């Protein structure tokens, strides 16, 4: 999750706090996840062979 | 601002605001009565025709300022320098940065 | 080598249409990006915008409604038009080349990257004075 979020605290009331992100340090981006090819489409073939029964 | 340095020494020029996002700083050198020319692109890359005496700080350490460092400054290097800012978090600058005048003694 | 020369009227009355002519030699105007830079006396240069024949052209939002750019393929020259000129426009025009660069810091997809432009070859420049 590339953002390098900072750590800011906001006071609510008696002996309590509400912790949020204050600012984004660096370059903003999005959350993403790799899945390598020749490992999922080959494995999808493994499911359909047993699903061909 | 004003910079005074002896000939043959190393001088540093600071231009622009503090770093907020990724930087691609463009530098120019303008002699009096002339026009500026290509000096630095991509903060350390130069086209063919100029030596390696011109060096620039990379845009990696966030919270700093882009800096121009010149080694062994000679008498003909006395010219106006202007910095251009490209940032991923700041809008595209349509006006160049404030100039810095260096003095060679 | 690419050599550029600019011509103009020099003295322009207020509220008139100012036109420039940028002679291009040694290269074709279709294969390169072109931009115009206006530099006030004693001040930093000001960028107007970059133009190309393919339509990838953007302008300064401050001067979007007053500037017009055109290309002459037959005569190999670049012209600019500006209407409603004021006393604050008393500066020096420049006709310079423009090359595009790609900065890729992140995933190549998802439209995170931003492109940049730099000026390679500059013209000699011409002086334009606006007065009544
Ligand atoms: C899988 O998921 C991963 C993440 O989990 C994805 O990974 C991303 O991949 C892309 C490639 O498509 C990566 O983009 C690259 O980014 C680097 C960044 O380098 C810059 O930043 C550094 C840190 O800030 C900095 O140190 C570098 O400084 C160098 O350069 C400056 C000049 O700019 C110089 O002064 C310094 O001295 C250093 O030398 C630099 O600024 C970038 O460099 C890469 O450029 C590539 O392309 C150019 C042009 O072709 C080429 O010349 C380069 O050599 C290089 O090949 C590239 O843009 C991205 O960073 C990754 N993100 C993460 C979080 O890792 C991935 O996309 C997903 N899919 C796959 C299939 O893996
Ligand atoms: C988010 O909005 C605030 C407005 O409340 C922006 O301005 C900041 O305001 C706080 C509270 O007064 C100051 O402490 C900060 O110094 C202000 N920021 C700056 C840059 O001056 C703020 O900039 C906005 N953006 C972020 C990322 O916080
Ligand atoms: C994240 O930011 C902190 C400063 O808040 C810095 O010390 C650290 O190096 C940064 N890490 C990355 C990966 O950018
Ligand atoms: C699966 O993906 C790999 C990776 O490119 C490819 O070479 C192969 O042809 C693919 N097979 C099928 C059945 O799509």
């Amino acid at each position: 999750r590339p953002n390098n979020n900072t750590r800011k605290s906001i006071h609510i009331g008696p002996g309590r706090a509400f912790y949020t992100t204050g600012e984004i340090i660096g370059d903003i981006r999005q959350a993403h996840c790799n899945i390598s090819r020749a490992k999922w489409n080959d494995t999808l073939k493994q499911i359909v062979i047993k699903l061909r029964e | 601002t004003f910079v005074s340095v002896a000939p043959g020494q190393t001088a540093r020029i600071t231009c622009g605001e503090e770093s907020l996002g990724s930087r691609s700083v463009i530098w120019y050198q303008q002699r009096p009565g002339q026009a500026p020319s290509l000096i630095i692109y991509n903060n350390n890359d130069r086209p063919s025709g100029i030596p390696d005496r011109f060096s620039g700080s990379p845009g990696s350490t966030f919270g700093t300022t882009a800096t121009l460092t010149i080694t062994s400054v000679e008498a003909g290097d006395e010219a106006d320098y202007y910095c251009h800012i490209w940032d991923s978090r700041r809008p595209t600058n349509w006006v160049f940065g404030e100039g810095t005048t260096l003095i060679v003694l | 080598q690419v050599h550029l020369q600019e011509s103009g009227p020099g003295l322009v009355k207020p509220s008139e249409t100012l036109s420039l002519t940028c002679n291009v030699s040694g290269t074709l105007v279709r294969d390169n990006y072109w931009s115009w830079i206006r530099q006030p006396l004693g001040k930093q240069p000001e960028w107007i915008g970059y133009v190309h024949d393919s339509g990838d052209t953007n302008y300064n939002p401050s001067l979007k409604s007053r500037v017009h750019l055109s290309l002459d393929k037959s005569k190999n020259l670049v012209s600019l038009r500006l209407t409603g000129v004021t006393a604050a426009d008393s500066a020096i025009y420049y006709c310079a080349t423009t090359k595009h660069g790609r900065r890729i810091y992140g995933v190549v997809a998802f439209k995170e990257w931003f492109t940049y432009f730099y000026m390679d070859v500059w013209g000699k420049g011409t002086s334009v004075t606006v007065s009544s």
